[PDB]
């Protein structure tokens, strides 16, 4: 479970990441 | 490895670039937790932070890049804390659907403040606090409920005893029902004033005149006073609340204006 959560960490955060990058 | 003197390099000209104190500490923490974390796809995600970061000149964007660096390498890889990797899940998500800066501000904040305080009860009351706000779409009520998440969580990592902690616990109780009825964003910064006098121990005086309703706090010290006033402001920048502060001595006087 650790591991299936920490893939959805680095998934959400890369994409919230992007979603940051765009936005101005 | 190679990411992680990277990292440095690129935190350190964030810091020369900006004059923010608060980027400034972010970026310092961000390098440090990096370099603790053996995971490549956590330093990746900071790394990837950072650079977007130093494209940027807005800083209330920067923050946030930062404050996504902060959480991931607090708590995103193997080895770490199961309950501290959902309430990191909890808060990206919260983030990621949502437009509103202050909700991606406060939502990263109150998990990173819960996650440093291995408190428990603050630990439960974020991630309640976090799911609740994402069960809902009324951003005015995902703003209160994220606002007294943080103050408790702050409580917690200044070190509240359990016994005034519990007291404070009553109020974000108190504080997320009243936002549910519609309270005035006024009264729930005075909520939160509240919080903090019962979490440190204190006493407070409410003069109410239904323009000026100033609130005067007696017996904190330097660091009580920070926290303090850490955990109002940045509730009234979340409500979008007017408020004067005056401190003198162990006094702290707060206006909470309309």
């Amino acid at each position: 479970r650790k591991k299936e959560l920490a893939k959805e960490v680095i998934e959400t955060a890369k994409k919230l990441i992007e979603k940051l990058a765009k936005e101005e | 490895g190679s990411m992680k003197e990277e990292i440095k390099r690129l935190a350190e000209e964030l810091k020369e670039k900006t004059k923010n104190e608060e980027i400034k500490r972010l970026a310092e923490e961000a390098a440090e937790l990096a370099e603790r974390s053996d995971d490549p796809e956590v330093l990746e995600v900071v790394k990837k932070a950072l650079e977007e970061a130093l494209k940027s000149k807005n800083e209330e964007k920067i923050e946030l890049l930062l404050l996504v660096a902060v959480l991931v390498a607090e708590a995103g890889s193997v080895d770490a804390v199961e309950e501290k990797l959902e309430i990191a899940l909890l808060a990206l998500k919260l983030a990621e659907e949502s437009k509103d800066p202050r909700i991606i501000r406060g939502a990263l904040r109150a998990a990173i403040a819960a996650l440093r305080s291995d408190d428990p009860l603050a630990l439960k009351t974020v991630k309640e606090a976090l799911e609740r706000a994402r069960a809902s779409k009324d951003e005015r009520l995902i703003r209160a409920i994220l606002a007294a998440a943080y103050a408790f969580a702050l409580l917690a990592v200044a070190g509240a005893s359990a016994e005034r902690l519990k007291e404070a616990e009553a109020i974000v109780k108190e504080l997320i029902a009243a936002a549910e009825k519609g309270a005035s964003p006024q009264e729930l910064v005075l909520l939160v004033i509240e919080m903090m006098v019962k979490g440190m121990g204190v006493t407070m005086e409410t003069h109410r005149s239904g323009n000026e309703v100033k609130v005067v706090i007696k017996g904190l010290h330097e660091s009580q006073q920070e926290v303090l006033l850490e955990a109002v402001l940045f509730a009234a920048e979340l409500m979008g609340v007017r408020v004067r502060i005056r401190f003198k001595g162990d006094t702290v006087t707060i206006v909470v204006r309309e």
